[PDB]
């Protein structure tokens, strides 16, 4: 194509222990939603991980809702939501 | 103050924020 690409193969071959975690981060960033639903025939690890994901979503939503309920300066909607998600995911 | 020091400077366009000092005034009886 003509675009410039780093030698990912050589970098993986030299420092593979780091690139395992890098690939896991990249995969977790772009993970499709499951078409199947959780049933009683699923693994215990799968339902534990599903409950952990639902818990993470619920604490994120609860912290965002509490901070919005505070209204700590009573004031740009999109910049407000950006700073809001920034403070919520940090706390 | 951390909630104010994030939601303000990112909207009215690294920062380290120390522990705040409590200053408290009273109008009660003076010993």
């Amino acid at each position: 194509q003509g675009t410039q690409a780093d030698d990912l193969v050589s970098a993986i071959q030299q420092n593979a222990n780091h690139f395992t975690e890098l690939f896991c981060r990249a995969i977790d960033n772009n993970m499709p939603l499951p078409t199947k639903e959780i049933d009683y025939k699923d693994d215990v690890l799968d339902v534990i991980l599903n409950q952990r994901r639902l818990r993470n979503e619920r604490m994120l939503s609860d912290r965002t809702n509490e901070i919005r309920s505070e209204n700590l300066m009573d004031t740009p909607p999109s910049s407000m939501n950006d700073a809001l998600r920034e403070v919520v995911e940090d706390e | 103050a951390k909630r104010i020091s994030i939601l303000s400077r990112a909207q009215s366009a690294l920062n380290s924020l120390p522990t705040f000092q409590l200053i408290l005034n009273s109008n009660a009886n003076q010993i």
